[PDB]
């Protein structure tokens, strides 16, 4: 949930 | 080999909270 | 992690999250052994009964981190798994036996204040350090009570005699477990809760200074509840599986 998005590079 | 020694705590000569408990149970 | 406090920073610098891509969440704790290399419970992974079989393309794993949800910029570092290693034993079927995992990152992991490597045991310090009585320290995001906390916790606890680990529960435990805890009657408490998983066991080494992983967080009944005990992997007792591993992969 709550979690703060992280940088689309990492996906 | 430089395992297990934290940079902000051991390589510095600072001791966390309270990891003299831990210490103190190891008798 | 039941009745803990809040981490200090760079306290558990060897601290991992395993952290899912879709829909973003976390998944477990782990710990750094190297610049290559996370060590996790293979529960975190692999879990028929809940129907959970995750693979490399799912996860990835996050390291020098504090905040559990915050994306802790020019601090964490974000990892891709090259691959996945989950003991062959690994007896999921019945009481969690060898209950342990490696993962291979892609490419390794820098080194910082918050980001550093701990020791595996050796059989002297293993034996020196496993007694009952004397207190590691477990750290994770996993949840306060039987909700979740802003950072990392840790909470330091004591293991426990083999014949009362064995008497808390109907499970069959194994020499591939220790447990960790608080009798009832002992005053303190504490816990590993959901969540914890995955994360390690500490011990700090009077011989050398060095901080070692004894354990891994693998189950219990409920959490910080009288009479029951948190159970781990020994680490020790599997390190011939890991050193296979790493030796040839
Ligand atoms: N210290 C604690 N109290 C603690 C620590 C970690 C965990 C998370 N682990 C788990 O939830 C594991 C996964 C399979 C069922 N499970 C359990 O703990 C329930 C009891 C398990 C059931 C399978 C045989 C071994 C004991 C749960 C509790
Ligand atoms: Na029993
Ligand atoms: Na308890």
């Amino acid at each position: 949930g709550d979690f703060e998005e992280i940088p689309e590079e990492y996906l | 080999a430089d395992c297990g020694l934290r940079p902000l705590f051991e390589k510095k000569s600072l001791e966390d909270k309270t990891e003299r408990e831990l210490l103190e149970s190891y008798i | 992690i039941v009745e803990g406090s809040d981490a200090e920073i760079g306290m558990s610098p060897w601290q991992v999250m395993l952290f899912r891509k879709s829909p973003q969440e976390l998944l477990c704790g782990a710990s750094l052994i190297s610049d290559r290399w996370v060590l996790t419970a293979a529960h975190c992974l692999l879990y028929p009964p809940w129907d959970k079989n995750f693979t490399e393309n799912d996860l990835l794993v996050r390291i020098g981190k504090h905040s559990r949800t915050r994306y802790e910029r020019n601090i964490e570092k974000i990892s891709m798994l090259e691959k996945i290693y989950i003991h062959p034993r690994y007896n999921w079927r019945e009481n969690l036996d060898r209950d342990i995992a490696l993962m291979k990152l892609k490419k390794p992991v820098a080194f910082s204040d918050y980001i550093h490597p701990v020791c595996l045991p050796d059989r002297e310090t293993a034996a020196s350090l496993l007694q009952a009585g004397y207190k590691g320290r477990v750290t994770g995001w996993g949840n306060l009570k039987e909700g979740q906390p802003s950072v990392l916790q840790v909470v330091n606890l004591p293991i426990v005699e083999r014949p009362v680990c064995k008497d808390s529960t109907r499970i069959r435990i194994t020499d591939n477990m220790f447990c960790a805890g608080y009798k009832p009657d002992e005053g303190k408490r504490g816990d590993a809760c959901e969540g914890d998983s995955g994360g390690p066991f500490v011990m700090k080494s009077p011989f050398n200074n060095r901080w070692y992983q004894m354990g891994i967080v693998s189950w219990g009944e409920g959490c910080d509840r009288d009479g029951k005990y948190g159970f781990y992997t020994h680490v020790f007792r599997l390190k011939k599986w890991i050193q296979k591993v790493i030796d040839q992969f």
